[PDB]
């Protein structure tokens, strides 16, 4: 839709100098397009991260809700949620570390 | 020989010479100059062949000859070459218009005898008031000639189905005018087979859009199909006379043939909007009224001496259709009448052929009766997998009438959304619904179901599968139509074994992602990779929106479970236990379990991972609803131990695949 | 408000006045068959520096270029003519006492009529003049050299059907709105429906295609003016007639099926003012648009705007007082 | 033929002025890069600029375009109004060219050949089936012969007892008449040929009084 539009709007300029111009234009809307496939990329990789640690949070959460304290004792069940917790921080003290994990990341720090 | 070339090799330039320095300046990437190869051998004694068997041709080896450069001239630089040939056979001849003895395998030679016919032909028209007793006229052309000229038009259609340079620089010509010789001749009384080369010549001409941009003015200003009827006019002129006088006088269609094929140039190239403007309203539908109301709706009614021509036909007209909806984009002045004045009266405008193909796909039409009922006709052959005459073009006419119904249903939605907000008086039904409706042969809903038939031959034509399971695709995303789908699939056995059979023969093809990158590989099996490998995707696809439609729904019956008790008390089995079939379930698990053995992990996560992100996707869905997820989660344990078998392979890891991979995991931790 | 005054020593009844773009300069033309410059001092002052016959008859309007240009002035008569004019700079031949140092470049001689309006139009569009005349047409003349101002090319004749009174050039220097001219027409006719009619250089054809008429424009025009585009959507038009009028013309976007023809507008009336009890005979816009004044036989220049809600009022009168 | 291929037009001008040779394939072909670049894609229109560069055109000026394509049309216009000495056959060449490929021609063209000849126009007109458009052009010339606008048909002097004796090309006229006639169950045909008969004794009371007003001038 977005080379379309671009192209349509490269069709509408009547003019000598636009005609001129009309290669360095379709060269222009080559590096729009590229960096919107970049974006695309981008916000498919920003959910894929999300969404795994989503998929993770949500595995520690059921080891920790619905198994029983029977299968994981009182020292061994300290040592895995100590050990989490400092992994789990690392990874967003970092400064490039993505915003988008932070209400997951926060999300699980309060249930561990 | 040279005739194809299905690797692309030029082969027959051993049998070319260059007598001029190639100038194009379009590859800036090498710097080592080579000076002047001398052509070897073998070439300099092949290039010379093909010219000293021009030498004083007998009229015996005359047509050889012409088919002799006709597979020669077969590849871009072998038309360029036969064409320079044609050229300097004629660049002798100045002045001396009295000594005739040049090359009668020029492009002068012939162009003038084009001439000379049509000044001929168009000279004998019959004065009405001659009426006694003419002899024989010792003028019309006899066979020795119309089979020469036949092969003069094939081997000009080769070259310019080629050469661009040799469509212009024919073209140009102010002296052999060849567009307007040809559409001339096309106007007068000659054989059907040499309109039918005279056509097919056009149409490789008509690849150049300045050529086919003048050519739509050409042929409208022609009238070799009548788009202006007169109120006085009795017979209709043309080739709509010629089609239902002459070649359904013969049993044999050449001229309808070559004139679709004219035509299915012509769109690619594109047609002016204002073509008929002033003679009549301007646009398309008169040349559509003649492909559907007199070629089309017509085909099945028609006798054929050639039992594959039936077939030839359906395959040139339904080409026609398909690019038309193709490169049809809707918009909203498609819904508003444009009028137009006409010798001092306002008429409105022939609205998009992509508009009338749209109109006459979401309505019972006769066309949608000759669309699903070819639909059937097709499976209804393939279903033997015999040979049969023609089979190849009523593969390809099945594959064109499933492309116009997937284009419609890709367009559908933004052709009703602008028939809403413009408000115009017509009225269309959805197409997911109009294939629900009751096939007047078997008086059954079956259309879809026959759709889906094409599964079934999924290894034998994975084209007509691949379009199937996509148009299915579309059709699962309608909730309101799930529950009917059920019904119709289940109604009868034989047929539902054989709609899970071609679901899940699909599906544990064995092919993978590795062979559409690698460059030895041939294109059409790269391509066939690539078609299986959508069908996959399509068909899970179909299952992922189908399992988050409210039970009963396509992807639990396709999946396997009890769609005649509650789906909680669902007993799923191993295939072959009790007579389980096999199911797109046993399908979805042996695509992941493939290399759990090995040290390695899952096969499908390295060699299809967007197979296996997918495959993972549904084992999610079919875990995560509450009645799916109690026969589910006592299956995988009991005869796969799966999430013990799969989990001990995590972290998956390739550095191309990464948004896939934590996708899979994604899926697998939930 | 406050007024200075001059005397114009026009030798019969001005027609005309307009500035220079800086306004440092002013041109003035008479029934004397004179035109006339006047220069504005760094004292704050104002002095005729030339005064010069122009044409054989009563010259009806005078106007200049954008100083991109140079120093450049045009005139309109009722012999049917219009000139061109260029100041030089140490031109003043003594051997010919009494001339101007304005020298006449070029004379325009194609319409059959009196011209009765000429517009250099907005200078991205380069040296170009329109004129029209009581023949019904409007002619776009063209210099190839702005240093030869003696070569001008007509490049278009427009047929209005009605006679032409006023032009105004559209002052839309986007590239998002082509190049247009609204045309005014003094027919007292009632045969013709209407006296305003738009022409759009429609690109798609090299000419100045007809896009609008103002259906609603039943009576005689004096003068007309589009208003200086402040980056809005829609061009404003004013029309001096019976009544003053301000329409507004907000292009309709083209589907993408409406290949070849010109622009349409969705045309609105936004203010009609009777209140000179008379015929309205000028209308010209403040710089920015925002102001319109207008004149009438109540020997008045009133003055109108927009206020924050589009309601255009009267703001101010501008009335000799005979003292 | 070459040069006018590659588009160095008025070069291959200055050699037809050096061998007698007829400016027709010039203008035909100049026609032809027009008809080109009218139905002419992206590159067609940067294509363009490598030969209208080599026609001198370099005292440019803006605000003049037939959208993009443009200045094929101008060198066109240039070259008709440059070359008067022929000017039928260049208008009847690049108008044959425009009509056998379709393209609507432009009014300038038009109104540059009333000038030369309105019947060779007529008779393009009526060969190519623009009924309309004949019907028109009779109206306004019919009118121009009455001298509404004479000097836009090439006309010297309008119908008087005090001028040269006038023409109109009546064997295209009967002709138009007929070719209107042929699709008589239209109701507009007969209005088109109304709007001609009509106006055709308006002219021809006045040619009958004109024709008195002379006589009696011739007698005395």
């Amino acid at each position: 839709l977005l080379h379309r539009v671009l192209v349509a709007e490269v069709n509408a300029l009547q003019g000598m100098a636009a005609i001129g111009q009309r290669p360095l234009l379709m060269e222009e809307i080559s590096t729009v397009l590229q960096y919107v496939v970049g974006r695309n990329k981008l916000l498919q990789c920003l959910h894929a991260k999300r969404h795994a640690l989503e998929s993770w949070r949500q595995l520690v959460e059921i080891i920790l809700t619905a198994c029983p304290q029977d299968l994981i004792q009182a020292e061994d069940r300290q040592l895995i949620i100590r050990d989490i917790l400092q992994d789990v921080h690392d990874k967003i003290l970092d400064d490039e570390a993505a915003q988008e994990l932070m209400p997951v990341v926060a999300g699980a720090v309060f249930t561990l | 020989l040279y005739k194809k070339n299905p690797f692309h090799l030029e082969l027959a330039l051993e049998y070319w010479c260059p007598t001029e320095p190639l100038q194009t300046p379009t590859i800036m990437g090498s710097y080592l100059g080579v000076a002047h190869q001398r052509p070897p051998q073998r070439q300099v004694v092949l290039s010379k062949f093909v010219r000293q068997m021009g030498d004083l041709l007998p009229p015996t080896i005359y047509i050889p000859y012409l088919k002799m450069l006709q597979g020669l001239a077969n590849g871009p630089q072998c038309a360029h070459y036969c064409f320079s040939l044609l050229k300097v056979n004629g660049s002798s001849h100045v002045e001396n218009i009295q000594g005739a003895g040049g090359s009668p395998v020029s492009w002068e030679h012939f162009f003038h005898s084009l001439m000379l016919y049509h000044e001929h032909l168009r000279k004998d028209l019959p004065s009405a008031d001659s009426v006694q007793y003419r002899h024989l006229p010792s003028r019309g052309i006899t066979q020795k000639e119309q089979d020469g000229l036949i092969a003069f038009l094939q081997l000009t259609s080769t070259i310019i189905t080629w050469s661009e340079n040799a469509r212009l620089a024919l073209c140009e010509h102010p002296q052999w005018t060849p567009v307007v010789v040809i559409l001339g001749l096309l106007q007068c009384s000659i054989p059907p087979v040499l309109k039918a080369e005279l056509l097919k010549t056009l149409a490789a001409f008509g690849k150049s859009p300045e050529i086919a941009a003048s050519l739509w003015q050409s042929l409208e200003y022609t009238q070799i199909l009548q788009t202006v009827r007169i109120p006085s006019q009795r017979q209709a002129i043309g080739i709509e006379v010629e089609l239902n006088e002459i070649e359904s006088r013969c049993e044999e269609y050449p001229l309808t043939r070559a004139f679709c094929q004219l035509i299915s140039t012509l769109v690619e190239s594109s047609f002016p909007s204002n073509l008929g403007a002033g003679l009549r309203p301007p646009g398309f539908d008169p040349y559509l009224q003649f492909l559907r109301d007199s070629v089309f709706l017509r085909f099945r009614t028609r006798a054929y001496r050639r039992a594959a021509e039936k077939w030839e036909v359906a395959e040139v007209v339904l080409e026609v259709f398909y690019k038309l909806l193709r490169d049809y984009e809707p918009q909203l002045e498609d819904f508003v009448d444009q009028f137009v004045e006409l010798q001092g009266e306002e008429i409105i405008a022939y609205k998009p052929p992509g508009f009338s193909l749209m109109y006459h796909l979401l309505n019972e039409s006769p066309m949608l009766e000759l669309a699903l009922s070819l639909l059937e006709e097709g499976v209804k052959q393939l279903d033997t997998y015999a040979p049969f005459p023609g089979k190849k073009h009523l593969e390809k006419a099945v594959q064109h009438c499933l492309a116009l119904l997937n284009l419609t249903l890709q367009k559908e939605n933004l052709f009703m959304d602008l028939l809403r907000e413009s408000q115009l008086a017509l009225i269309v039904c959805p197409l997911e619904q109009l294939l629900q409706g009751i096939n007047p042969r078997t008086k059954k809903a079956d259309n879809v179901v026959n759709i889906a038939r094409y599964l079934y031959h999924g290894n034998t034509n994975p084209e007509l599968a691949f379009e199937s399971a996509k148009i299915l695709c579309c059709i699962s995303c309608n909730s309101n139509i799930q529950i009917k789908l059920v019904g119709d699939f289940t109604h009868d056995q034989s047929i539902s074994q054989k709609l899970m059979a071609g679901f899940v023969e699909c599906l544990d093809c064995e092919d993978a992602e590795e062979f559409v990158r690698l460059e030895e590989g041939s294109e059409l099996e790269k391509k066939l990779v690539a078609i299986r490998h959508e069908t996959r995707i399509h068909i899970l696809n179909l299952l992922i929106t189908s399992l988050e439609c409210n039970p009963p729904n396509l992807a639990l019956y396709l999946l396997g479970f009890e769609l005649k008790k509650p789906v909680s008390t669902t007993n799923l089995q191993d295939p072959g236990v009790l007579g389980c079939p096999r199911t797109c379930l046993h399908a979805i698990l042996n695509i992941l379990e493939k290399g759990t053995e090995g040290r390695t992990g899952p096969v499908a996560v390295r060699e299809s991972p967007q197979l296996a992100e997918l495959c993972y996707q549904v084992i999610y869905q079919l875990c995560a609803c509450s009645d799916t997820s109690g026969p589910t989660m006592r299956y995988l344990r009991t005869s796969q131990d799966f999430l013990f078998s799969q989990l001990q392979y995590l972290p998956f890891s390739n550095k191309e695949y990464e948004i896939s991979m934590l996708n899979q995991m994604s899926w697998l931790m939930k | 408000f406050v007024a200075r005054s001059i005397a114009a020593d026009h030798k019969d009844l001005i027609h005309d006045v307009s500035f220079d773009f800086h306004g440092r300069r002013m041109a003035t033309c008479s029934s004397d068959q004179s035109v006339k410059v006047w220069d504005k001092s760094e004292s704050g002052d104002w002095h005729c520096t030339a005064s010069w016959k122009t044409h054989s008859g009563s010259v009806w309007r005078v106007t200049w270029a954008h100083p991109e240009f140079g120093q450049v002035l045009a005139s309109c008569s009722f012999d049917r003519t219009a000139a061109v004019w260029e100041e030089i700079v140490g031109e003043s031949n003594d051997k010919l006492r009494g001339q101007s140092h304005w020298v006449k470049r070029t004379t325009l001689v194609d319409s059959r009529t009196s011209v009765t309006d000429v517009k250099f139009a907005p200078k991205h569009m380069g040296l170009m003049l329109a004129t029209c005349s009581a023949d019904g047409i409007v002619r776009i003349y063209e210099a190839p050299d702005v240093m030869n101002l003696s070569q001008w090319s007509l490049q278009h004749e427009i047929s209005c059907k009605l006679s032409c009174s006023c032009i105004s050039w559209n002052p839309s220097s986007s590239r998002a709105h082509s190049p247009m001219i609204a045309v005014g027409s003094d027919d007292s006719s009632p045969n013709a429906m209407a006296k305003v009619q738009i022409f759009e250089y429609n690109e798609n054809t090299r000419k100045y295609a007809k896009a609008e008429t103002l259906m609603t424009v039943t009576d005689p025009v004096h003068d007309i003016a589009f208003a200086p585009n402040l980056g809005r959507s829609f061009h404003i038009l004013a029309i001096a007639t019976k009544d003053v009028r301000i329409f507004t013309l907000k292009p309709v976007r083209k589907e993408l099926t409406s290949s070849g023809g010109p622009t349409k507008f969705e045309i609105h009336i936004v203010a009609q003012f009777d209140n000179h009890n008379s015929q309205v005979w000028r209308v010209s816009w403040n710089i920015t648009g925002t102001v319109l004044a207008s004149s009438g036989d109540d020997g008045c220049v009133r003055l109108w705007k927009a206020n924050y809600m589009d309601n255009w009022k009267c703001t101010g009168i501008l009335k000799g007082n005979g003292s | 033929t070459l040069l006018v291929q590659a588009g160095l037009f008025d070069t291959a001008i200055s050699l037809c002025q050096t061998f007698k040779l007829p400016l027709t394939p010039v203008f035909e072909g100049l026609a032809f890069k027009c008809i080109k670049l009218q139905f002419g894609g992206e590159a067609a229109q940067a294509e363009a600029w490598a030969w209208l560069a080599a026609n001198q055109l370099s005292s440019v000026i803006t605000t003049k375009e037939s959208s993009a394509t443009d200045e094929a049309w101008r060198l066109l216009s240039t070259y008709l109004e440059r070359y008067k000495v022929q000017n039928n056959l260049y208008h009847h060449c690049v108008i044959n060219k425009l009509l056998s490929h379709g393209v609507p021609l432009p009014n300038w063209l038009i109104n540059s050949y009333k000038k030369v000849d309105a019947a060779e126009l007529l008779r393009l007109y009526l060969n190519y089936d623009l009924l309309e458009e004949a019907v028109d052009l009779v109206s306004e010339y019919v009118d121009a012969v009455l001298g509404k606008g004479h000097q836009y048909f090439g006309i010297e002097f309008p119908l008087s007892a005090t001028a040269p004796m006038v023409w109109l090309p009546y064997s295209s006229i009967d002709q138009l008449l007929q070719a209107l006639g042929e699709n008589s169950a239209n109701s507009h045909n007969i209005a088109l040929s109304q709007k001609i008969l009509d106006k055709l004794e308006d002219y021809q009371q006045k040619v009958d009084k004109a024709t008195r007003d002379l006589l009696y001038r011739r007698t005395l």
